[PDB]
């Protein structure tokens, strides 16, 4: 569940995060892939250094992705449906990962948001993220 | 557990900007509000009815600090992590009962507060040393159960 | 999501088990509380000790929503929506215990069923049992 | 790990009656069925598209009895893990990039296995006694992450 306080919250912050969705996302790879060596084992063809296009590239679909949840935060499970079948299916993500992402997705919005990041707004930001991947994990 | 000397200094060189008497009890307040189930062993401290009441609360904020005075100690010691919690390992798993899951929660926590205090500072590669640390101090406190 | 197949395993299981429901649910909450003692705090109240009446009788409790999940799998959110409630908000269950609860439940009937329990069963079992819990903690 | 004389018992007197030939490759089988991404580290052995596929297959039950060649060695070394499964750690670690929740899940499937086998034979306490076992066992795999 999310209750409009969350919703409010969310969208206040990804309001605030603005054009820098897109270098947040690849910020919070980055995060990612330094903190937990073992993420870095799905991206074997990429680049991971720091600078990489690649990375700067992939976070910026990570980014669209999540506001395309929050764009459509009542029906999830419908937007989020052909990124689900990819991560479950063909990329076979250990659904662990996810909450390893969402941790530097957290991290990173905290590293950015001063005003924004209350104790309230952490909480409505890990509740909003663990739906996300609920629904990515939804399809093995 | 193994921190390289790059990752010893970037861990060592935040944490003496860290006031001591306040990044404690707002990692354990953030806690008991963003993982509500974590007020169960907390009833005694008295209103955390809201995210104000809790981190607005005393005994939180005095746990808070012993809570980082643990980690502080450990951040000495990552040689011998299990020799330094030693005792409070049976005092969260004998003598309270609490899943191991939670202490790499708290230790996430914490995380999110260094970066939200130190903003541009906490860099990747000071998150990556910091993640090392709470994993070695989560386990070590988890050793009463291994 | 649960498919057909897993929804035609799951009630194949329980058809299975039978009238034995209660008695299996005593079974796997003592296999948790006896291999995960941290489970023990949450029933402090409670006599423990094999045979305990309280145990047996709160058996047949779980037994009872589960099977009141089987046979409203397509809704389960509002069929288990006091019982989430109850969990999320008065018993404050750390949702780690769902997992071990689920492994228990799974014994138990691997214990009992040496037909049914086939790889693909167990498969739709887990999936059931990890939905339930989903539920059971949506509402922190 | 310290299993008391009567944990020590039922581990190993259940032990004995298992099919050693078999029971690997029905643990680690009913893992690449049940947890699906973990067939990602195991493209190589072929046709995984079902569980007749998974089950029915060679170097499944090849691979297992090596994976259950493992846990019998442990159970001889509940005093030192650490020091039986030093090697394999790397492996599993360094090597593979393996999370260590899923060491805990084939210990799980195992146990599953081992109540599917011995029915009524697997009573709650010596379920608790394994549990005690596969648990020291994923953490001893897991200590080059530690
Ligand atoms: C909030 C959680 C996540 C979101 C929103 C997300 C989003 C996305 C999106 C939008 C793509 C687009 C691929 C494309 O269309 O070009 C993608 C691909 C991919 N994701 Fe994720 N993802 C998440 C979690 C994860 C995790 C935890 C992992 C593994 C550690 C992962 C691994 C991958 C991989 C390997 C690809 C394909 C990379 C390639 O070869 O191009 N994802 N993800
Ligand atoms: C993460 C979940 C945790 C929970 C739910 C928990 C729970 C508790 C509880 C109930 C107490 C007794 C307080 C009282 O009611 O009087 C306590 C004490 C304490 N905890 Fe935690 N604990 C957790 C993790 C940790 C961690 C990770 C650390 C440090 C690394 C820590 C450090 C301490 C200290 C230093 C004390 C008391 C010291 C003293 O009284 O002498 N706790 N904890
Ligand atoms: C599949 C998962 C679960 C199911 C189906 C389930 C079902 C139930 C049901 C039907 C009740 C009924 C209470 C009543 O109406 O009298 C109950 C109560 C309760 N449950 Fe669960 N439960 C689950 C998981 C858990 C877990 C993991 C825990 C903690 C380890 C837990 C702890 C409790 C407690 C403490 C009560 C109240 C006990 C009392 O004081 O009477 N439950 N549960
Ligand atoms: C639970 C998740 C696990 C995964 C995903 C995993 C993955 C792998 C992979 C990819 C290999 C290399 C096989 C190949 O492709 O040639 C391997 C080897 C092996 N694993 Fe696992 N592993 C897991 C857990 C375990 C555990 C818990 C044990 C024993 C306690 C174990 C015992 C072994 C052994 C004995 C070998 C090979 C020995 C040799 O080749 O000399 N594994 N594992």
């Amino acid at each position: 569940v999310l209750s409009p306080a969350d919703k409010t919250n969310v969208k206040a912050a990804w309001g605030k995060v603005g054009a820098h969705a897109g270098e947040y996302g690849a910020e919070a790879l980055e995060r990612m892939f330094l903190s937990f060596p073992t993420t870095k084992t799905y991206f074997p063809h990429f680049d991971l250094s720091h600078g990489s296009a690649q990375v700067k590239g992939h976070g910026k679909k990570v980014a669209d992705a999540l506001t395309n949840a929050v764009a459509h935060v009542d029906d999830m499970p419908n937007a989020l449906s052909a990124l689900s079948d990819l991560h479950a299916h063909k990329l076979r993500v250990d659904p662990v990962n996810f909450k390893l992402l969402s941790h530097c997705l957290l991290v990173t919005l905290a590293a950015h948001l001063p005003a924004e990041f209350t104790p309230a707004v952490h909480a409505s930001l890990d509740k909003f993220l663990a739906s996300v991947s609920t629904v990515l994990t939804s399809k093995y | 557990v193994h921190l390289t000397p790059e990752e010893k200094s970037a861990v060592t060189a935040l944490w003496g900007k860290v006031n001591v008497d306040e990044v404690g009890g707002e990692a354990l307040g953030r806690l008991l509000v963003v993982y509500p189930w974590t007020q169960r062993f907390f009833e005694s401290f008295g209103d955390l009815s809201t995210p104000d009441a809790v981190m607005g609360n005393p005994k939180v904020k005095a746990h808070g600090k012993k809570v980082l005075g643990a980690f502080s100690d450990g951040l000495a010691h990552l040689d011998n992590l299990k020799g330094t919690f030693a005792t409070l390992s049976e005092l969260h798993c004998d003598k309270l009962h609490v899943d191991p899951e939670n202490f790499r929660l708290l230790g996430n926590v914490l995380v999110c507060v260094l970066a939200h205090h130190f903003g541009k500072e906490f860099t990747p590669p000071v998150q990556a040393a910091y993640q090392k640390v709470v994993a070695g101090v989560a386990n070590a406190l988890a050793h009463k159960y291994h």
